């Protein structure tokens, strides 16, 4: 706009100057905060210390899956070797004396054929 | 897989003989040796029936036993003679008395023991014995009364083992004691609580199929003891011969006996007839079949119509096809089909040996629980309180150490057994 | 890894023989034990055969029966080369058609002695897999031994897993009266016992070869060649080492989808007599009532496991179109929940047959293992003979008799009332 | 900077085998030993797949889990045999049951610690692991069942770490076990929480490329491993070769999840079987080409990478890139700004003058998991197959447990069409 | 007096690496150190022989300070001034602030109190730095934190490269500048933001260049920045010292972000057509085109403005020159600041990196602007940030590494509440 220069300087290998062309018209850092660094890291630690008091969780889960089945299983064999031989010296008791039910018959038919000779040597 | 035979009474023992003459021809062996025969099946299940001593030999598992020489001495003397273990023979000396007591109790437990002695080693001696089988009399003390006592005391000694018997029950026409029917109901008694089946047969019908259906006027004891013998070869066979069963006696009879007592198959046989006739080779098989199913063709005097079959087993004889059999035998189920019960399911199982009798070129044996075998026993019942009325005969028994109520303690035993087969006409 | 087959009794015996035969035929051995193929130092069939000594075969089998007699022709016929004198046990007295017997009576011997002669064979293997039952259903040793076996294998063997051939019984070839009661007895105390259990029904068979052989009326031996044909096909997989179905597992994984349903229906696809069939026209058999295994029928009751066993010359660019057809021409069939199954097992090895048999070699077989609710049909037609007995106490008195008691009886007709119960339950919603 | 690689399973394995002898090629390995070839590129980044031994050699950071001898004893006498270090081969014996239980429990955790000790010997002698990666199908017990376990196992020994999978996710046509849904579902829920990308490989689509779009009937588990084998080595290249990317696979990561589960990446591919920039890229952005069983349609795309391959002008490229994102611009979410990024690597695979690859975040797979879940529930209904695993010694609810984890990643990815 | 170089981050390192390799083009240094007062304003003189930077280079991976100690200027640092460290902080803020960084700062931090301590009056530090970005970031808004408690009046420069979607790969990117930036912003003195965007594009228009490269975009960078830093570098009047900067650029202790715009970008090849009038440069100096950040400061207020001429110019050219800029062009003053131009000769002509891309020329001009249109691309920004936070997208990566929900929050008011500054210098 055709202005004016207020030379604002000269030396060895330069030279400044404003230029002023209209009238400009009148119109706490802090240090304590290492402990906040160590705030991050307080819930960070936090965290991965939880998705493994989670982990060791899914853990001696797998304790019982393993072995709450070992321990069913075993619960059946121990529940089948005596429904068998409990079923089965149940049976060996019921025969014998379901053979004895037929002997003592026997003893009967002849511990009488005895005493009806003892009454023909008397008839 | 083994079995002995006991063989007691002048009628049980004149079976007997003819029995293993028969048998013995099947299987094919000299009067005392070995085999002699083009045929090689035979010998597979000889062990079963016979205990084979050295040099060849043979020698059938029998034990004779009667209460007096007479009747030993005529198998001896007779057909297959000297076949039988000279000491298994056990002699009587005594009377028999056709006298049921004489046999049960006195001078048949005299003896008893030297029979047991026997048995205890031919059984004792037999690797696996199965079970014994015994032919007797019902009316007549030799057998009916010691056999009866025999099995009483084969059993408790042998619980174990399976028993059997034909029996033969005893017809007011043709016979030779007034009393029999005492006899009878006696051992009908004790048979059917120590026996495990066994085989009727009436003299009533024996003598029936011979003037009804041979035309044979003088009928012996001869020819009559002739059917016995066959049917009992009958009934025997797939326990000694094919291997397309294999009949452990325990499973057969197993299943054959729904329930423990009544164990009375009424036996039936294919053809007939020794003498001056023959059959023109046309037993055919359908006309073989409705014929065993023929009840004018039945071992006991019953007739399997009122009275229904509970079980029913029958064995074919002879190279003849089989896919005609099962189909006959279906038509009869249908032809017939009202008097089979139904609450046992395939209650008539049947199957064929082919290698034929002596002559007959084709024949079929019927095994039978009918409850129409109550007409047999109520036949019988019939005629002995007819007696017990103001007790007649009884008093050769009274005295020789019996009991009054003994008799109707056996009537009645019987009139049960009567009663629970007319129980199973059923639903 | 390693497989024990086990066969007790008259009718699993001569179905073991009649299948060994065919195993040896399949994996090439002559009667000695001795094949002169590269496969032994001790792969492949090492399932079944152990390479014991140095020549021979021997089969990883035990045989027991009551009698001897039926174990008895098996030390006689040559084959008498091919076992170990021990392996078969042989036990005096018979078990006479009767379960009681065959359990408490004449079993508590032979046990003792059976097991532990098995433990001799599970030893010379490093990881055992399973045995194969064979026995027969109604009948004696094989309804009451079979029963106590499997009690003690339970016990003796933990996970180690139990299939079962069983013989449904037949009025036409049986003589036994009291089968019903024998087979819903063992059925009752097995079935806990059993892992999958493939029922055979004799009638079935007799009913093939009457139709489809033009035998007249057939043979046992006529009959077991037929079963040792196809349970050859069903355990084929884990013998030459099949494409699928290549352990107990998960060859069955696919079978049972509930513990008590086991039993699968098998139909064995060309059978066709010496003296060929398109892939198609085979697998639209094994949909065909008649040439099934178990008499019943399969178009009415729901399916809901479906296995295709194939065996010979096959592309399955072939198998899938014709299963295709199978859908938009015949009865689908599926049940409530499970997918539309067809788990297809390719076998490329050609099916040998019996050298004078009844068949001719065919270039493709077909085997459908189906898990269908109208398999209960014969679950029924065995109940209500047994019930319409029972009724009457029929038979009974033989059982308590050897020891048993009158209330294990009602016991076990309740079981399969509640089985029967169990298959009706499965369809749809 | 490094990473190990675990393959375990009959799918899982058959897989890595064709992974390998491809990558291998690249890099060009003889069957044993070192370099053969007049590249000399391939070596730079040889350092992240191959931990290298003494003599000439190169082997691979490999180890090969399964709970059978069968399978192994294929690779070893297969392609590429005797390529994998001896004694990084972890044998089975037992079963494996086609069943979860087995492999995630039982027989299972049985191993696993020897497993676990071959990782540990890998890991710890690799100077900067950057993490692993796994191969293994999904329906199916040594594979789905011990690898869910492996990776559970795996994190906690190294939280730190990132994990990463190639998982096949099994269909009800072309499969061998009733139960796979069951499979499934089960180590679904496992992934979903200890992975952090997971590639979705349907065999329904795997199988679908080869009949609507390859005139090939009988496709075996060969020609359709073919397409994974190839697939894998598309997604790797970036972190094995070039140095245009630089790919951290951490930062690989973070740019490719928004939100912690919802990892699963639907791939696919260029070109197939045994091409000009624009066909080749409205061909890797069809449906008709993409490696899950979906259709990115009715589903919009999350965040999107493709790697381009072959010296060509990629001026070309970018400018047919944006075409995708105006003439398809519906289909991508805008609440993640620059989100389809790519990148262009030049040296080609075997064979193919030109490829590229896709790998892409959308929420159209939720598509994928209805579908199992809807065969899931139709069969836990009347409580169907269970029984297997009842007495496995599972839980009743511990099925239910699943079911639902699964149900809610249904309705995530649908409450991520929002606004 | 004396003057640090640090640079923080991939992006840092090589505009580093490509603007000392510029320095030592204009003060004759070979490679070795060793060149055959004025310029000790940048290298120390150590041992006998020898011109060592007074720089520090940092980076969370090795990779790229690794390519430092690899090709010729290897020579030129000591293997001390080079940090590296291991891992990666992954294209995240948390990571490369609070996770990572922790570790390796106190050896950074004390590495740079050995440079400040062969200093007779240290000046301030210039931090250069990728601003989306992990480490770049993270680290240096943890840098800055700490070396405003280390040193006290001590200023700082800051050289920030502003990310552009073409060539980037990273999405998480608006996160990490709207982050960084927030913590940042109260410890930094005056801000020279560079769009990659407004780069890539004058190599597209400018250069001929079909799809530019990293090292492309860096030379032209490397140019712009040692136009800047030229001032302290051979003395001449106007920014002799780092205050001066702020004095002439920054009015307001926030508003610190300067408009740069550099004069003739051509391209040898052209490299002999009759060069440009000290008139024309000037006139380009306002031409959207040949902007430093992607925005148009034709509607926005200029409030502040220098020109940094360098090369064969007498003051007499210049003059009538920007008078016909202002009877011609736009004007656009604010409402209470003179009309500026404080204007910068530096006699000494511009030198270009050898076989490089743009040619020697005679005369180049600078443009340093404080206008209120830099705001625009604040706006750009976090709009990006708005429409992904709304949905939490990659916030998870970051709670992860350990940060707060809320820092979140607190980052995009403060952009907010700026945003409001920027637009509250208008009129009145
Ligand atoms: N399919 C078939 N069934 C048979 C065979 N042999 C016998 N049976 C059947 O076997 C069933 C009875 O079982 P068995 O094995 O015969 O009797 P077991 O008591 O177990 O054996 P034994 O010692 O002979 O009594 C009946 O259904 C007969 O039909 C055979 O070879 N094949
Ligand atoms: N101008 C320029 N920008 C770059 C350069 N390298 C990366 N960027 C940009 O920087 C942003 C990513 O910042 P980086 O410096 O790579 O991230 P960093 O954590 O500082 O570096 P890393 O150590 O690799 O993580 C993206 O906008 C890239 O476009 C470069 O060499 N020159
Ligand atoms: N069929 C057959 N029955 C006979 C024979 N002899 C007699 N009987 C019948 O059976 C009854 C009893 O036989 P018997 O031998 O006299 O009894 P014993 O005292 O044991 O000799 C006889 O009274 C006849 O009814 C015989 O030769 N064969
Ligand atoms: N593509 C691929 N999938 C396979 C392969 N083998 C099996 N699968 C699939 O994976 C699932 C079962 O995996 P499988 O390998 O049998 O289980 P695993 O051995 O216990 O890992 C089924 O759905 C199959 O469709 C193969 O080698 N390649
Ligand atoms: C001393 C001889 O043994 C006897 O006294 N009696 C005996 C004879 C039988 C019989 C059975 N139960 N008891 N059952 C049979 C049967 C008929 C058809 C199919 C199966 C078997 C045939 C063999 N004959
Ligand atoms: C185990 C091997 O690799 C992975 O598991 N996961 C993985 C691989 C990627 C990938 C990504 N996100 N994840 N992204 C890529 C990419 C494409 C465009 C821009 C940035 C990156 C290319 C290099 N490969
Ligand atoms: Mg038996
Ligand atoms: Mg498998």
């Amino acid at each position: 706009a055709d202005m004016e220069v207020i030379e604002l300087n000269k030396c060895t290998s330069g030279q400044s100057f404003e230029v002023i062309l209209k009238p400009p018209s009148f119109d706490p850092s802090l240090e304590e905060i290492q402990k906040k660094l160590e705030a991050a890291e307080e819930r960070r630690k936090y965290q991965e210390a939880e998705l493994l008091k989670h982990l060791a969780e899914k853990r001696e889960h797998e304790r019982e899956v393993i072995q709450k089945a070992i321990e069913e299983n075993n619960n059946f064999i121990k529940m089948a070797k005596e429904k068998l031989a409990q079923k089965m010296e149940s049976n060996k008791e019921n025969r014998e004396a379901h053979l004895a039910a037929m002997l003592e018959r026997l003893q009967e038919k002849d511990k009488h054929a005895e005493e009806v000779r003892k009454n023909k040597e008397l008839k | 897989r083994e079995i002995v035979h006991i063989q007691a009474g002048q009628c049980g023992n004149q079976i007997g003989a003819k029995f293993w003459e028969v048998i013995s021809d099947e299987h094919g062996i000299d009067p005392t040796g070995s085999y002699h025969g083009d045929s090689d099946l035979q010998l597979e299940r000889i062990n079963v029936y016979y205990n084979e001593a050295t040099g060849n030999k043979y020698v059938p598992r029998a034990i004779l036993v009667d209460l007096e020489p007479g009747t030993m001495d005529s198998v001896r003397s007779g057909p297959f003679g000297q076949i039988f273990r000279p000491d298994n023979f056990v002699f009587g000396q005594s009377g028999a008395g056709n006298n049921w007591a004489k046999g049960h109790y006195t001078e048949g437990a005299e003896l008893v023991d030297s029979v047991l002695d026997v048995v205890r080693k031919e059984s004792e001696s037999c690797d696996c014995l199965q079970g014994f089988q015994l032919t007797h009399s019902l009316g007549g003390g030799t057998g009916s009364g010691m056999g009866t006592l025999l099995i009483s005391k084969i059993r408790e000694e042998y619980p174990d083992r399976i028993m059997n018997t034909f029996s033969v029950m005893p017809s007011p026409k043709v016979s030779d004691t007034v009393v029999e029917p005492y006899n009878a109901t006696l051992s009908v008694h004790q048979l059917v609580e120590n026996t495990d089946e066994t085989y009727s047969i009436d003299n009533e019908a024996l003598y029936d199929i011979c003037f009804r259906t041979l035309k044979l006027t003088t009928p012996t004891y001869g020819d009559l003891n002739h059917l016995v013998s066959a049917t009992m070869s009958g009934v025997t066979t797939c326990l000694r011969f094919p291997g397309q069963l294999n009949a452990d006696l325990r499973k057969l009879a197993v299943n054959m006996v729904p329930f423990p007592r009544l164990h009375f198959f009424m036996p039936g046989f294919a053809p007939l007839t020794s003498r001056g006739s023959q059959q023109y080779r046309a037993l055919t098989v359908p006309e073989l079949t409705q014929q065993m199913f023929d009840s004018k063709n039945m071992m006991a005097a019953c007739d399997p119509r009122h009275g229904r079959y509970l079980t029913v087993a029958a064995v074919f004889r002879g190279r003849m096809s089989m896919k005609e059999v099962d189909e006959q035998m279906l038509n009869v189920q249908n032809k017939n089909s009202s008097y089979f019960v139904e609450w046992i399911p395939n209650n008539v199982k049947t199957a064929v040996c082919d290698i034929p009798p002596r002559g007959l070129k084709m024949s079929a044996t019927f095994i039978g629980n009918s409850t129409a075998i109550q007409e047999l026993f109520k036949r019988i019942s019939e005629q002995f309180t007819a007696m017990f009325r103001r007790k007649a005969f009884l008093h050769w028994y009274t005295g020789e150490g019996m009991d009054e109520m003994e008799f109707t303690e056996a009537e009645s035993n019987m009139n049960d057994l009567v009663s629970e087969y007319q129980q199973y006409q059923d639903a | 890894r390693e497989c024990i087959s086990i066969h007790v009794g008259q009718a699993g015996v001569q179905i073991g023989n009649a299948c060994w035969e065919l195993y040896c035929l399949e994996h090439g051995i002559q009667p000695d034990g001795q094949m002169p193929s590269d496969k032994t130092i001790g792969d492949s069939f090492n399932t079944f055969f152990s390479e014991t000594g140095a020549g021979k075969h021997v089969p990883r089998a035990v045989f027991v029966d009551l009698e001897p007699t039926v174990i008895d022709e098996v030390r006689t016929g040559t084959y008498r080369q091919l076992f170990h004198p021990e392996q078969l046990i042989t036990g005096k007295e018979d078990a006479a058609n009767n379960y009681a017997r065959g359990h408490y009576t004449i079993g508590k011997e032979i046990i003792d002695l059976v097991l532990d002669r098995i433990r001799k064979l599970a030893d010379q293997c490093t990881g055992l897999q399973g045995f194969l039952v064979f026995h027969s259903f109604g009948g004696g040793t094989g309804s009451g031994f079979t029963s106590l076996l499997m009690e003690r294998l339970s016990v003796d063997y933990g996970k180690k897993s139990k299939l079962e051939f069983s013989i449904y019984p037949a009025p036409q070839v049986s003589t036994a009266v009291v089968e019903p009661y024998n087979s819903i007895l063992t059925t009752h105390t097995t079935l806990e016992h059993s892992d999958c259990a493939f029922m055979v029904d004799n009638e079935a068979i007799y009913d093939i070869c009457r139709r489809n052989l033009d035998i007249e009326r057939p043979t046992y031996t006529n009959l077991n060649r037929l079963i040792g044909q196809i349970v050859s096909s069903i355990t084929a997989s884990l013998r030459f080492d099949g494409a699928l179905n290549v352990d107990l597992t998960e060859f069955q994984t696919n079978l049972v989808p509930y513990p008590r349903i086991h039993f699968p229906l098998a139909t064995y696809a060309p059978v066709i007599s010496a003296e060929q069939l398109s892939v198609a026209e085979i697998t639209n058999a094994c949909f065909e009532p008649a040439n099934q295994m178990v008499k019943c029928d399969p178009r009415h009751g729901k399916y809901m496991a479906c296995c295709l066993l194939y065996r010979g010359d096959v592309v399955p660019k072939d198998v899938n179109a014709a299963i295709a057809t199978i859908k938009t021409k015949r009865t689908i069939q599926f049940v409530d929940w499970c997918p539309t199954g067809f788990k297809v097992g390719i076998n490329y090895q050609p099916p040998t047959v019996v050298p004078g048999g009844d068949l001719a070699k065919v270039q493709r077989a077909v085997c459908m293992l189906s898990n269908t609710t109208a398999i209960a049909e014969a679950w029924a037609r065995l109940d209500h003979k047994f019930d319409l007995m029972y009724a009457k106490r029929a038979f009974v008195h033989w059982y308590v008799g050897e020891g048993m008691e009158e209330g294990e009886f009602s016991e076990a007709r309740e079981d399969m009332a509640a089985l029967e119960k169990d298959y009706e339950e499965v369809g749809v919603d």
